[PDB]
């Protein structure tokens, strides 16, 4: 259970292990089982300098490996520990690392003018805010009614009735359901706040002529056809909504589409789940100019000898007063002098 | 084939319902360049644009 | 850099006036952008009633930035009492055609059934093969690389003169790529290797096929190895001989083409190694002079008993093997061995590759990183007295 710092046969930090078993063989020699402790490098920054990761990786190693004893703590117990106390013996672990898979339990603020904001300076007693509320909202309930919790109960129940009968004058349970969703009942409650709270005054609202009134959310309002055509746009389309429109409903508007789908989403029929340049030539003069002045030229000397100057003026001068006048051995026997001569 | 923003000026993404087999109903998300070359995978659509575009949090299959 | 440049530029015109007593033919030409490869077309075009010939040259960029090109340049080699004999270029070395190349190209290579069909080494581990009597002579400002075939898996690079449509690779993975394009499908443009034979531990530099013999090939690595293979042979790991060829990065090697034995490799440690197959524990010879790292070796398509070998160091030294140990002088031992008949010293920059000229003898094309390419024929009386 003790940990240990083992050999590095590099030259090399210690690699640390914990003793798993302590063994002692016939012939008196000691050999120790240990799990292998992991640098954060060879584990192939937050991580600490003395951050060690228990592996799933044991060896075994002789007794002689061992060059000190030292202590892998708990994270919490290295972050107590006091500065004196510091060491290099002083280790600690906190993630267990498997080797063989590689797995492991389971940005910057800025300062200036273009950053911060203004901040808003509080108002004089005298001074005002100016600001228009009209220009900011629109009130569409007021909490403190003269009506109770049962009136308004009441009035939903027949704003609901109202929408029933409604779309019976161009599937009762049907019609029933479709006049409660929440369309309707949003607006039960703004019919019942534009006419004052006022029961008698809103009911007239809802049958303005003797004629009842009908809303329909984008679910309902549609056509089997357009329905249809969204079955196949989605299936097609996935939830690509400005395709499904261009391609499929292009005269819906986006967001009506988008509040259908989510609508559609609980529909019961839907189960989803389950340099330099130049030439030469060489005249014949200066070709057999060469082999004239052979001395003063020296070929042989001159081919292993491009950066030397060649006496220019000396062979023209001989070869114009001097005017008046190979076998390669074959590869069987150099070859064969290489051998008989050799390395 | 849609417009998708997110990519530089002309290109389009398409999304292809498999009609059989087995994954049929699953679908299959496409690229197409200006020129309307096809792309069929993320790390082929960023090995073609390579620095002109940085696709780390590119969701290949919404194209946002 | 400053004074090193000044001594080179000096040395180049020491050498320049040198050349009438030292060449028959030099001619120099600067290109657009240095090339990494060279190699001279096997045909010979001779027009009617002129006093030269046509010969073509497999030429390539490599600059990282532009778009590169595969370039086939024609050179214009004549037909064998005032002194000298100069007489400036002018429209004797011109591009014929340029193909637009993916990437660099580091190496070239005809295939020897079919000279139009070129393959082509690039970066990547991959090679490119292109046919430039399909693509158009003049190139677009486009850049958009039409390969007719991709050839999916060191600048190592050999076609089968024996087997067409075999091709041998190095790769960035210590392994040698095996190709064949013999019965390529119509609708497959893309091609995968017949065998990757793994061998080497480093990086595979050079890779050749045997001249005579179909199936055995040669190959040569940064772990100072001279591995001889065999296609024939089940196991494609084991080599079928293994030689530790020199004491650094064996860089490249070629065969003799007038003797199926004997072969010759160069190498980092400033050598050449000339070996025989018969007995590859013994080293022959090795041929010493070479400044700097040997890159590349070529043996003479007409004479069995000379060499050539270029490298970093500016030089391309032309060794004549038929006088080893030959008795020279003691003032010449200074110079060098016997063996090294002859030093160019045209070029002012590490020689990337050059090439012998197959139909005309003693003529080398020769380029290197200061983006000049020399055409040149050594003087008639160094190579016979």
């Amino acid at each position: 259970g003790d940990y240990v710092y083992f050999e590095n046969s590099s030259s090399n930090p210690y690699l640390i292990r914990r003793i798993e078993e302590l063994n002692k063989t016939a012939n008196g020699n000691v050999e120790a089982k240990v799990v292998c402790f992991y640098r954060r490098r060879d584990i192939s920054h937050q991580l600490r300098h003395r951050e060690l990761f228990l592996s799933r990786q044991l060896e075994s190693l002789p007794a002689t490996h061992i060059r000190g004893k030292c202590s892998v703590t708990l994270l919490n117990e290295t972050e107590s520990l006091k500065s004196y106390l510091e060491r290099e013996d002083f280790f600690f672990y906190s993630l267990v690392y498997d080797p063989q898979q590689k797995t492991l339990a389971d940005g910057e603020i800025r300062v200036g003018n273009r950053y911060q904001a203004d901040i808003t300076d509080l108002l004089k007693e005298g001074e005002e805010d100016g600001r228009d509320q009209s220009r900011l909202e629109t009130q569409v309930w007021e909490a403190h009614n003269p009506l109770t919790d049962k009136q308004i109960d009441q009035f939903l129940v027949v704003a609901r009735s109202v929408g029933t009968f409604a779309r019976a004058l161009d599937s009762l349970h049907m019609s029933a359901a479709a006049a409660s969703r929440d369309i309707t009942l949003f607006h039960a409650m703004d019919t019942l706040h534009k006419n004052i709270y006022d029961i008698s005054k809103a009911i007239s609202a809802l049958v303005p002529q003797g004629g009842p009134v009908l809303c329909r959310d984008e679910m309902e309002e549609w056509s089997a056809s357009e329905a249809n055509l969204f079955e196949e746009a989605l299936e097609k389309y996935g939830k690509d909504f400005t395709d499904i429109q261009q391609d499929f409903l292009p005269w819906k508007s986006l967001t009506s589409i988008i509040e259908y789908y989510y609508m559609w989403k609980t529909t019961d029929r839907y189960v989803q789940q389950k340099r330099q340049a130049f030439y030469l030539h060489t005249t014949k003069l200066t070709r057999i100019a060469r082999r004239l002045c052979r001395e003063i030229l020296r070929p042989w000397h001159a081919a292993r000898h491009p950066y030397l100057p060649i006496n220019s003026a000396a062979i023209k001068a001989e070869c114009t007063a001097r005017l008046p006048e190979a076998v390669r051995k074959p590869l069987e026997a150099v070859l064969r002098y290489l051998e008989t001569h050799p390395r | 084939r849609m417009d998708c923003p997110a990519l530089p000026p002309g290109w389009k993404k398409e999304e292809v319902i498999r009609k059989s087999g087995l994954s049929a109903g699953k679908s299959d998300v496409y690229y197409f360049s200006p020129s309307g070359k096809k792309f069929r995978s993320k790390p082929q659509l960023a090995r073609y644009l390579g620095n002109t575009v940085d696709l780390s949090s590119f969701d290949f299959r919404t194209g946002k | 850099d400053a004074v090193e440049e000044r001594v080179i530029n000096e040395e180049y015109k020491i050498w320049k006036k040198n050349t009438p007593f030292l060449y028959d033919l030099v001619m120099t030409h600067a290109l657009e952008w240095p090339s990494l490869t060279a190699q001279w077309l096997p045909d010979v075009t001779r027009p009617e009633g002129k006093d030269f010939s046509i010969h073509r040259l497999v030429l390539g960029t490599h600059t990282s930035d532009e778009q590169n090109h595969l370039v086939i340049a024609s050179v214009q080699l004549p037909n064998d009492g005032e002194f000298g004999g100069f007489g400036s270029v002018s429209g004797k070395i011109e591009i014929e055609i340029k193909i637009n190349h993916e990437g660099e190209v580091n190496r070239a290579r005809y295939m020897p059934q079919n000279p139009c069909i070129i393959a082509t080494k690039t970066p990547s581990s991959d090679v490119l093969v292109f046919d430039y009597t399909k693509h158009p002579s003049k190139p677009d400002p486009s850049g958009e690389c039409n390969p007719d075939l991709r050839l999916r898996g060191g600048y190592g690079l050999s076609w089968n003169p024996n087997l067409s449509g075999h091709l041998l690779s190095a790769s960035d993975d210590h392994t040698i790529c095996l190709w064949d394009i013999s019965a390529v499908p119509k609708e497959g443009k893309v091609v995968d290797a017949k065998t990757i034979f793994t061998g080497h531990t480093a990086v595979v530099e050079d890779v050749s096929w045997h001249l005579l013999h179909e199936s055995l090939f040669g190959s040569v690595a940064d772990d100072q190895k001279l591995m001889i293979w065999d296609t024939r042979s089940n196991n494609t790991s084991k080599p079928s001989h293994s030689v530790d060829a020199h004491t650094a990065e064996v860089n490249c090697l070629s065969f003799n083409p007038y003797s199926e034995f004997i072969l010759a490799t160069g190498s980092a440690d400033k050598t050449v190694a000339l070996w025989d197959l018969r007995n590859l524990k013994l080293k022959l010879h090795s041929f010493e002079s070479h400044k700097d790292e040997i890159f590349q070796v070529q043996w003479s398509p007409h004479n069995e008993t000379i060499l050539a070998s270029s490298g970093t160091d500016r030089r391309l030294n032309v060794w004549d093997l038929s006088k080893i140990g030959e008795e020279q002088s003691p003032e010449d031992a200074e110079d060098g061995p016997p063996e090294l008949l002859f030093i160019h010293g045209g070029h002012t920059a590490k020689i990337s590759d050059f090439s012998w000229n197959p139909n005309e003898p003693w003529v080398i094309c020769s380029v290197s990183e200061d983006n000049i390419m020399q055409v040149w024929q050594m003087a008639e009386n160094i190579y016979n007295d």
